[PDB]
RNA sequence: UUAGUUGGGCACUCUAAAGUGACUGCCGGUGCAAGCCGGAGGAAGGUGGGGAUGACGUCAAAUCAUCAUGCCCCUUAUGACCUGGGCUACACACGUGCUACAAUGGAUGGUACAAAGGGUCGCGAAGCCGCGAGGUGGAGCCAAUCCCAUAAAACCAUUCUCAGUUCGGAUUGUAGGCUGCAACUCGCCUACAUGAAGCCGGAAUCGCUAGUAAUCGUGGAUCAGCAUGCCACGGUGAAUACGU
């Protein structure tokens, strides 16, 4: 009765579903500028909704926990992106051209075991 | 003005801040308790206004009266004979801190 | 410290020689305890504090109270 | 009714002790559920690499263990021996 | 236009994008008000009115370094001179950072200002011994 | 003395800040944790063998 | 229900077993070829990322004390048992850094989020008397069931204009707090008072090539207390490779 995905960018964790309705975006039970009060989830958060000519497609209720402040803004967008996906599986090629199917797979990494973190070898200085 | 000169174009709790007592915290306190606004300029600190911070601080030592506060300490500690006396009159640290590397500021 | 309990001090020092000088007290002890606290009890006698070569002898004066009976010899 | 947990540091003192705990609660008793696979931990205990000088490059060595776990309640007198007779296999300890 | 990218963000050290985007925003903001342009213009005429003739360097001649010319690449001088931009926008006195970021863009546009005579720079000390 | 630091830091200690943690295996006095009750150096030299 | 709360259910996250995946596998340009440069398809492209493993050997290679051993020594002893030793200085030079002239930040506040250990003395609840730190008392179990624990710095608000300025915080005066038989030298922290040096830094020099540098917090091992050190973890996250 929706169109269901989930989603993940960074360290984040999304299951976005976008319900049939007008275009009232709600993200994990918050509205839609309270939780992102900037603009970084302005257009992020909604180019996806708008990847296809398809902005007021489904009010997607959203769902992000765990992460980061665009870690969960980024999850919110690899969730909506297989939602018009798998409600029209048309909406893969702009998901495909656009850059946005894309699971982004940097992360953060280790720590060397000498250094001084995990890159920054340190400074010294011979003479 | 009030027990020493401030300056007259500055906040209230800003311009009571110049005494040798009155700091930062104590005297927006010590301003709370005689009933004046804290944000208000020293201009607009008048003859009642005045009256009422001079009456106030009466009690809290201040000025050149608080300096004998500090020099009769240092100068008991020097007669006592403590080590912190020894360190004090000479440069060192009166507590345990380690002179051997950076200790100048204090010391020249 | 600066903890709740108040003051502390060695017992050998103390309990049979400083608070226990009250006839024939003109004289000097070599008070190898300079852990010990000089309590107001003890105003006049004076013990020998050890700041590790010899026993330096230590006056108790009236502004002694803020130091120990073995911090005047360093 | 039972609470059987489990936890060593292989994927084999445990997957054949699960193999061999599931089929006889499944031949014996009728109440019970699939393998529920607990969680692991796994530490990091870094040291030093040499003797006694040069402690500014070391190696690491660590102590991971899982966890299993099962459950069954609702059965047959075949089955109310089982959290005693069919438990942990070789390599393992785990208590019923 | 990769100003946040390169100006505010790269000289606010901490890897902050969300101060950028405010500063670029309030900034061509008040650019857009007083002088009636939109930033997607105006905001461009700074881009090749920054790097030098040349750079500014020394040279070893002879085991001493001397002063001769060398300049900076189209990257090298493209980078050092918007750093020199998010100096000359923040070499003046003015009180609010967006203001002075604003007023340092429009003197550009006007062909005036440390980035503007900053063109010489690094290129008269390299012109003083080319 | 060596061998008679197991009696210093061993024996009965009469005073309760008088215990640290040296290892078992070696008798080293630094870098011996508690929660394998050894030293450092040592688990490169028994975690080889096993 | 104040609330994952209670019932209900594996739907979703999650955890762990077997798979799938990435291979120059296809297309194009070059090239006899190897291959280089694109593109497709694709989650990732080109040893995906990062590990772990350091061939042949140089700076007289160390350990008979981990164990074994050949030769040589002691056999009222070189065998076995009984029991006590050195500390932060300061006229100076030098290496790593932490704070600093941080609105990239400050009296306070609203309040998103990691890893790992261990656990029967092992953490230790709540309630508790307090800005901050301790003592009363203890909830939970041989374990994703019970503790350390509370992630907050972010984002978002007040006062301050780059400070010798409402910046910085040493130096000292006073009064406290704990752990520890005990804080004299020589633990740390808080509150009032004090308020210096210090304005992007010469010759010179260090690290670094994408979740990287930069940038802010959290956590663990040593341990009663004592890290600005070491080893891990994420948030926000760039410029540049003309070239030998
Ligand atoms: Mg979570
Ligand atoms: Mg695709
Ligand atoms: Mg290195
Ligand atoms: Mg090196
Ligand atoms: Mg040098
Ligand atoms: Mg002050
Ligand atoms: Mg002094
Ligand atoms: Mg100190
Ligand atoms: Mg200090
Ligand atoms: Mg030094
Ligand atoms: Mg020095
Ligand atoms: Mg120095
Ligand atoms: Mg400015
Ligand atoms: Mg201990
Ligand atoms: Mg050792
Ligand atoms: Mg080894
Ligand atoms: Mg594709
Ligand atoms: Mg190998
Ligand atoms: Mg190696
Ligand atoms: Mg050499
Ligand atoms: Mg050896
Ligand atoms: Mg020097
Ligand atoms: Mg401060
Ligand atoms: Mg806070
Ligand atoms: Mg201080
Ligand atoms: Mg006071
Ligand atoms: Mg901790
Ligand atoms: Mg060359
Ligand atoms: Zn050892």
């Amino acid at each position: 009765v929706q169109y269901y995905g989930t989603g993940r960018r960074k360290s984040s964790v999304a299951r976005v579903r976008l319900v049939p309705g007008d275009g009232k975006i709600v993200i994990n039970n918050r509205d839609w500028e309270d939780y992102i009060p900037f603009a970084a989830l302005r257009e992020v958060i909604k180019q996806p909704l708008v990847a296809t000519e398809t902005l007021g497609n489904y009010d997607v209720l959203v769902n992000v926990h765990g992460g980061g402040y665009t870690g969960q803004a980024g999850a919110i967008r690899h969730g909506v992106a297989r939602a018009l996906l798998q409600v029209a599986p048309e909406y893969r090629p702009a998901l495909k051209s656009a850059g946005l199917l894309t699971r982004d797979p940097r992360m953060k990494e280790r720590k060397k075991y000498g250094l001084k973190g995990a890159r920054r070898a340190p400074q010294f200085s011979k003479r | 003005i009030a027990g020493v000169d401030v300056p007259r174009e500055k906040r209230i709790v800003i311009s009571l801040t110049y005494i040798y007592g009155i700091g930062k915290q104590t005297a927006k306190e010590v301003l709370a308790e005689a009933g004046v606004s804290e944000d208000t300029r020293t201009r607009d600190l008048t003859e009642e206004e005045l009256g009422k911070i001079r009456e106030i601080l009466d009690r809290i030592k201040v000025e050149g009266d608080l300096r004998r506060e500090v020099n009769l300490n240092i100068k008991r500690l020097i007669e006592i004979g403590s080590y912190r006396g020894m360190r004090h009159r000479r440069g060192l640290p009166v507590r345990g801190q380690n002179t051997k590397n950076n200790a100048r500021t204090r010391k020249g | 410290r600066s903890l709740k309990k108040g003051p502390f001090v060695d017992d050998h020092l103390m309990k049979k020689v400083e608070a226990a000088a009250e006839s024939e007290k003109k004289q000097v002890i070599k008070t190898w305890s300079r852990r010990s606290t000089i309590f107001p009890t003890f105003v006049g006698q004076t013990i020998a504090v050890y700041d590790g070569r010899k026993h330096v002898p230590v006056y108790v004066q009236e502004d002694m109270v803020g130091h120990k009976l073995g911090e005047f010899a360093p | 009714k039972i609470r059987i947990r489990l936890k060593a540091y292989d994927h084999r003192i445990l997957d054949q002790s699960a193999e061999k705990i599931v089929e006889t609660a499944k031949r014996s008793g009728a109440s019970v559920s699939g393998p529920i696979p607990l969680p692991t931990e796994k530490s990091i205990y870094t040291v030093l690499r040499a003797v006694h000088k040069y402690k500014d490059s070391r190696e690491q060595f660590e102590m991971r263990t899982h966890k299993r776990l099962i459950d069954i309640v609702n059965p047959t007198p075949q089955t109310v021996d089982s959290l005693m007779r069919l438990d942990l296999p070789s390599g393992v300890d785990i208590e019923i | 236009s990769k100003l946040v990218t390169r100006l505010i963000n790269k000289m606010m050290v901490d890897g902050k994008r969300g101060k950028s985007q405010a500063i670029l925003y309030s900034a061509f903001d008040i650019i857009a008000q007083e002088t009636g342009k939109d930033p997607m213009e105006v905001f461009e005429q700074a881009m090749k009115n920054i790097m030098p003739l040349l750079e500014v360097k020394a040279r070893r001649v002879g085991g001493a370094n001397y002063q001769v010319p060398i300049e900076v690449r189209a990257d090298r001088r493209s980078t050092l001179g918007l750093r020199w931009l998010v100096n000359y926008a923040r070499l003046r006195g003015e009180k609010t950072m967006e203001v002075r970021v604003a007023r340092e863009i429009m003197d550009a546009a006007n062909n005036t200002g440390a980035s503007v005579k900053k063109r010489e720079d690094t290129h008269k000390m390299a012109d003083a011994n080319r | 003395a060596k061998k008679s630091m197991i009696a210093k830091q061993k024996r009965t200690p009469k005073y309760a800040v008088q215990a640290y943690t040296r290892c078992e295996r070696c008798g080293r006095p630094h870098s011996v944790i508690r929660k394998f009750k050894l030293c450092r150096i040592c688990f490169r030299e028994l975690a080889y063998k096993g």
